[PDB]
């Protein structure tokens, strides 16, 4: 006795997504030591899978980066990206904003032009 | 696409280590037993470490040498300076040019020159001398290793389609493996080439390594005058499973190696290792419509034994097949039945040699389980081995026990737990077991299809009971043997060991007796009994072993009173120690009765006096000699108001002292922080009586937190020379211990201490006075003061006045050990680390492990010698890289001042130094 | 045939350590020169350094000769079918020490 | 999905599980784990 | 007898995805 | 047989060649038995 | 990007292979010749 | 050294080798191969 039932599958409506959602936040602590400066900015609700270099954008907003300051890192599966570097003090001498921006290579690369940025 | 592509892609993981070493030493001591104990028993971590902690060989860190880059073992004995360095290992030569190596402090010694050799006068006088000096000259290493990991989604395999007189339709059933694989450049340093199939590494199989050149190592390595390096890339896997499943509700088919399987004990007991390759059928019936409600089973075992195997082997043409059914009619009363058969076929008839029966045929039935308040287990079991050979003359073997107890779900009893409970609190006698045993003298792994049991598992404890936790010889009664004599070779005295233990032959001679344990539950008052009497299988009463005892307690308010009759009266030889201290095999009379009296004021403190008479083979007997134990029936009562279990074991160590003359650090294990001596027994029945005040600091409502002392006082009973008749109570104890945690400020502080005024020689014990202190002290960083400074501290004091009947010796020892650590020192993320320590000894010694799992221990012995380890161990680091160095220094004087440490005898001692760099990083 | 790595493995992060104290890990990151990938075949010029000096001593071992089919027209491990096999082996260079 | 979109889904399970299930709604996966992309691209009634 | 298998075949779906499907119960 | 893609396959031959007295020359080690064989294989095909 | 990581990416193929067999036999025989032939001529499979 | 006669009759072995005389090892210098062949049951699995 196989009870066997065939039906034909409707094609829905409503196919919102489910996963991280996509909230830029986060927080950072530049920490000064011996003329050296280490910085940690960790983010949240941010890209699932997705690389984020961040450097320090000198005042001038547009501006150019101390780019001896690029810190990599790519997040984990609910978007949570970790920065840390290690930069002299004489170099990021006369920044304005850490600006956090989307990187299309582990090598770098300013895919995106700054989804998020903190006053320094 | 991307999951795809990651599905069956290789993750790189690249692997560097740097690192700088450099170590000199002269004769390679050990240093780990200078470093203090963690609460764990652990030794405190240290970069020197040799390793080698084996729980199977009892090995731990403190065996072995920790300079060079050797890891010598520490030798017993003068060779080694007593346990606490390398052995000194002339070398011998031969006539023939080959040699041999002599381990001893006096190559004259050397008793053993094999048949034909004569030592060849190449050396001194034909004997050389290894040297001790161990070095590691100063390099810096990087390793380089790379290993492609896979993505570990192949853990599914689905069945297709097959057969010839048919076809199935495929994709039927999706079965889960344990396959674990990936690409490696090189090979470990164990791999090894197996060409026989045994899966061991026999007499020098190939050393892997050494197939592969360039594998791994220093001896070969692939290069190219262009610096290139190249290492061959192996596919490295493990399957672990052997086992396939198909089918879902009513049939499962299991096919796979090793098949284990369990029909019942006394038949099937084939887990825990398997017996072959083949098959398993499994029939559930508890969806039928007509009786389903009863959980008919069926299961079925078809197999060849060990597989293929070679001839000579046991299992060579060897098959096994079975059938059991079981249901459960009522709440849980299962009760089965069982066909199980293993034979020879035509070509393990002829060509298999070994002993394997030429038919085994095995029939049962169980009726274990609990169904209207009482829990039945039975079983019954028919062998018909048919003995190979050719006359054969089949033999017949049964086994059938019937038991009213509490098995456990590891399938061992549980005597504790009444599973009668005939009333309730205020009236409640409770049956614990109900037991009749007719277990026949040939019945053996053999006459039941299983891999090992049906013996006594001990033989000194209940020697009735076959339940084997190693081997998984889950069987409630054991084949009892006959022990007697040996004398092989000898006529006129019996055989001895080197020890003086004596050897004894065995003869099966099965088992048969009945056995009941019960207790019945007044109010304020409550009783026990107990009665058990095995014979051998055919019941001459020549191997009759009768346990019979009985105690009554009161427990009222806050006092409780016991008395215990406990007797033993084995017919049964029984090896044990006579009074004056020999082991002989002979019948045995125990009668014990002990009056003890307890009193808790509620305060955390505790009193007990008690009054102990152990009566043995109708002489006072001071201690008995452990043939109480020999019964599985024991069942004493417990103190307390309330608490009115008879729980089967006399407890024996119950308001007495302990006989410990071991100790893990070189104290007397007072420095240990995993060692609670106020609650050390020694587990020993004296006749003897006394009194034993207490306290205890985990009961709520106590004097003080964490404080446990064990003030006592007892006289034992001693015969008047060795066996005299007459005798009295001459023999005095005098013990205390105390133990106090604390936590003053932020320090740690933890105290304990221990004494003993013995009179005689107990178990291993001297007679004479033995006293203990030590105090650890731990400090957390201190956040006020700058660097934020962080101490340690350790002090152990230990004396003995050991009057043996050899000697008056006294052995001390005293411990020693601080350390500072700076965790802000200077620049950032900079610390700083000093640590000195220090073990001075008397006439004490350290035995090393026996590779069992025994481990080694500090001990008491008359060496006229004086250690005096010392140490110091400066731990630096900058970010991460981290500079150790460590100089220490043991020598080991005379009563004269020879210094005999480093023993080329310069009066120099042995020294040790090192100095590491250590880098790690991550890719 | 040769297989080539991404070259992204150019960096090593340091790790905590000690015994009488942890350090914190992750504090300092060195630039390695390490080039490495997977060769099918041995050069002329390879050799099995038995002693450790570094250089090809009297006939050390003629690496080709050691792994047979590696290189050269001495050996060829075949197959009737035309198949040819040849040992895969993980070349690297190290030109980091400091 | 293959390479069309020939997605053939199958699977066992007691029926005994199964029972006060209503309808059986098919998702997008974000890997072959399980884990859920989509909540309910197409399903039935039964 | 007590298993379900049950084969759910789709088509026009998106070309290379992964398409969970499992029994969602009423709520 | 074949339960759902495990297949058991049992086979028990023999073979007897006798001559016009009844010699029974198979198996020809020459004591007027037959030659016999048997065979048992469980199939499993899995795939990955 | 994913065509070039395709193009150059390693297909990896498990096998796995399982199965029981016993056989014994005092002269092996053939069997082969007592099974049904096909139109083709060819003799009918069986697992022997 | 050893040679292998294929007959019925070991008399008939009309070849023995230019300098090779049959040494009376066996029953009288033949031994006889045995026509028995086992395989003893066993469950393999195989990973590749
Ligand atoms: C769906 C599949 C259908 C069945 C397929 C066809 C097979 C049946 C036809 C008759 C075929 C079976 C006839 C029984 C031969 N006898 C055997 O048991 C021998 C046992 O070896 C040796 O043992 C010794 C002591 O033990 C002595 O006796 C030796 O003298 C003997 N060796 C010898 O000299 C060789 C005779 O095994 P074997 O080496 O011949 O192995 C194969 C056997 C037989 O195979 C099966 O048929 C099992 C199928 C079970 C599937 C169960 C799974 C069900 C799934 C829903 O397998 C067993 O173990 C079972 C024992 C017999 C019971 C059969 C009834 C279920
Ligand atoms: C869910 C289902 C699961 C399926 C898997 C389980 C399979 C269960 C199989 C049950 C078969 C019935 C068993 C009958 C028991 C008889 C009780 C019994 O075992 N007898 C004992 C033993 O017997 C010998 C045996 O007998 P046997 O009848 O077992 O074997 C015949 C046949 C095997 O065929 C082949 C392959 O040649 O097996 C069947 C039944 O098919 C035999 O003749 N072998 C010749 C060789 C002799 C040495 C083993 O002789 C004596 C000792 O030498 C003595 O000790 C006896 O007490
Ligand atoms: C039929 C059929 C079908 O065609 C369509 C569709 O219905 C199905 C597919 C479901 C199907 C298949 C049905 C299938 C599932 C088979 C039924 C399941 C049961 C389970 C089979 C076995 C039943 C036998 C039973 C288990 C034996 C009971 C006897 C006891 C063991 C005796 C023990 C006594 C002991 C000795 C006392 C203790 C004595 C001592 C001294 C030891 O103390
Ligand atoms: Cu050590
Ligand atoms: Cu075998
Ligand atoms: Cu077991
Ligand atoms: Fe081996
Ligand atoms: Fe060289």
């Amino acid at each position: 006795g196989p009870t066997e039932g065939t039906y034909t599958l409707a094609p829905q409506a409503v196919v919102k997504p489910a996963g991280p959602v996509y909230a830029p936040a986060g927080t950072a602590k530049i920490s000064e030591t011996l003329g050296v400066t280490r910085t940690t900015i960790t983010l949240t609700g941010m890209a699932p899978y997705a690389i984020y270099v961040a450097h320090y954008h000198k005042m001038g907003s547009d501006g150019p980066a101390i780019m001896e300051s690029r810190m990599i890192a790519q997040a984990s599966a609910d978007g949570k990206v970790t920065l840390t570097g290690i930069v002299p003090t004489a170099l990021i001498r006369d920044a304005a904003y850490i600006n956090v921006h989307h990187g299309r290579d582990f090598s770098g690369a300013l895919a995106d032009s700054g989804v998020i940025c903190t006053p320094i | 696409r991307i999951a795809a592509l990651e599905r069956n892609a290789f993750s790189v993981k690249p692997s560097l280590t740097i690192g700088y070493s450099v170590s000199r030493t002269s004769r390679n001591f050990d240093v780990d037993r200078l470093f203090p104990l963690n609460a764990d028993g652990t030794v405190a971590n240290n970069a020197f470490t040799s390793g080698g902690i084996d729980t199977d060989t009892g090995a731990q860190r403190r065996d072995f040498g920790d300079f060079g880059n050797a890891s010598d073992p520490v030798v017993a004995g003068a060779a080694g300076l007593y346990g606490f360095a390398d052995g000194v290992s002339y070398t011998v030569y031969f006539t023939d040019g080959s040699t041999a190596t002599f381990d001893g402090l006096n190559p004259a010694d050397y008793k053993v020159p094999t048949g034909k050799v004569i030592d060849t006068t190449k050396g001194r006088n034909g004997f050389g001398f290894n040297n001790l000096a161990r070095y590691k000259e100063g390099s810096t290493d990087i390793g380089i290793s790379l290993g492609f990991d896979t993505s570990g989604q192949f853990s599914q395999v689905t069945s297709g389609t097959g057969g010839s007189l048919f076809s199935t339709a495929g994709r039927l059933q999706v079965n889960q493996i344990d396959l674990n694989f990936g690409l490696v450049t090189g090979l470990p340093s164990d791999a090894y080439v197996d060409t026989n199939g045994n899966g061991k590494k026999d007499d020098g199989e190939a050393t892997g390594r050494g197939t592969y050149l360039g594998s791994g190592g220093t001896a070969a390595i692939l290069r190219d005058p262009a610096g290139n390096v190249y290492r061959p890339v192996f596919f490295r896997f493990k399957n672990a499973t052997t086992q396939f499943s198909v089918g879902n509700n009513p049939v499962i088919v299991t096919l796979g190696q090793q098949q284990k399987f369990y029909f019942s004990d006394y038949v099937f007991d084939n887990n825990y290792d398997g017996r072959g390759d083949g098959f398993t059928v499994t029939v559930d019936g508890s969806n039928v419509p007509v009786i389903g409600a009863w959980k008919p089973q069926i299961k079925g075992v078809y197999g060849s034994r060990s597989g293929l195997d070679g001839t000579a082997e046991a299992g060579y043409g060897v098959y096994y097949r079975g059938v059991r059914a079981q249901i459960t009619p009522v709440g849980t009363l299962t009760a089965g039945i069982h066909y199980a058969q293993e034979g020879r076929d035509m070509f393990g008839a002829a060509q298999n040699t070994t002993s394997t029966p030429s038919d085994v045929t095995t029939y049962g039935a169980d009726l274990h389980g609990k169904a209207f308040g009482v829990e039945l287990h039975s079983e019954y079991a028919t062998s018909r081995v048919r003995p190979n050979t050719a006359n054969a003359a089949v033999q017949t073997s049964n086994a059938f026990y019937a038991r009213v107890a509490t098995r456990k779900d590891n399938l061992a009893f549980d005597l504790n737990t009444p599973a009668a409970k005939f009333g309730n609190d205020t009236f409640g006698v409770s049956l614990y077991d109900l037991n009749y045993r007719k277990i026949d003298a040939g019945y053996n792994n053999v006459a039941g299809i299983s891999e090992y049991g049906y013996g006594s598992y001990s033989r000194t404890s209940a020697q009735n009971i076959a339940y084997n936790p190693d081997t998984g010889v889950t069987a409630p009664f054991a084949n009892l043997d006959r022990q007697a004599y040996t004398d092989a070779n000898n006529d006129g005295t019996s055989d001895r060991n080197a020890d003086g233990t004596v050897v004894a032959t065995n003869t099966k001679i099965g088992q048969m007796g009945f056995g009941v344990k019960a207790a019945a539950n007044l109010g304020p008052v409550a009783i026990g009994g107990y009665y058990d009497t095995s014979t051998g299988a055919n019941g001459d009463n020549a191997n009759r072993m009768t346990e019979a005892g009985g105690s009554a307690k009161v427990a009222y308010s806050i006092f409780s009173l016991r008395g215990t009759y406990n007797t033993l009266d084995s017919n049964r030889p029984q090896i044990y120690r006579d009074a004056a201290g020999t082991q002989i095999i002979g019948d045995a009379k125990v009668r014990r009765y002990a009056v003890q009296a307890d009193v808790t004021p509620g305060l955390g403190l505790f009193v007990g006096a008690y009054y102990r008479d152990v009566n043995v083979n109708g002489v006072r007997s001071t201690t008995d000699r452990g043939l109480l134990g020999r019964g599985y029936l024991a069942s004493s009562f417990e103190p307390g108001v309330g608490n009115n279990a008879y729980r089967t074991g006399l407890r024996c160590a119950d308001n007495n002292f302990g006989t410990g003359t071991r100790d893990i650090d070189g104290v007397g294990g007072v420095l240990n922080p995993a060692v609670n001596l106020d609650q050390s027994r020694t587990a020993t029945c004296f006749t003897s009586y006394g009194v034993e005040a207490g306290h205890a600091g985990d009961n709520a409502n106590a004097l003080v937190k964490d404080l446990f002392f064990r003030v006592g006082y007892s006289r034992v009973y001693v015969p008047t020379t060795a066996t005299a008749t007459t005798g009295d109570f001459s023999g005095s104890v005098t013990y205390g211990d105390a133990r106090y945690d604390r936590k003053v400020g932020v320090a740690n502080v933890r105290l304990a201490g221990s004494f003993s005024t013995t009179n005689t020689q107990l178990d291993s014990r001297p007679a004479g006075t033995r006293g203990a202190v030590g105090l650890i002290v731990r400090t957390d960083p201190l956040e006020n003061v700058p660097f934020r400074p962080q101490f340690n501290g350790q002090v152990g004091y230990y004396t003995a006045d050991n009057r043996v009947a050899a000697g008056n010796y006294n052995a001390n020892a005293t411990k020693y050990g601080a350390g500072v650590v700076l965790n802000d020192f200077l620049l950032p993320q900079t610390k700083i680390g000093v640590r000195y320590d220090g073990y001075m000894a008397q006439n004490r010694q350290y035995t090393p492990f026996d590779g069992d799992g025994t481990q080694g221990y500090f001990s008491d012995a008359n060496n006229n010698r004086r250690t005096n380890l010392n140490g110091v161990y400066v731990e630096g680091a900058y970010q991460d890289l981290i500079f150790s160095y460590g100089t220490y220094t043991l020598s080991q004087k005379d009563l004269n001042g020879v210094e005999y440490g480093s023993g080329i005898n310069n009066g120099q001692p042995a020294r040790g130094q090192t100095f590491k760099i250590s880098y790690k990083v991550n890719f």
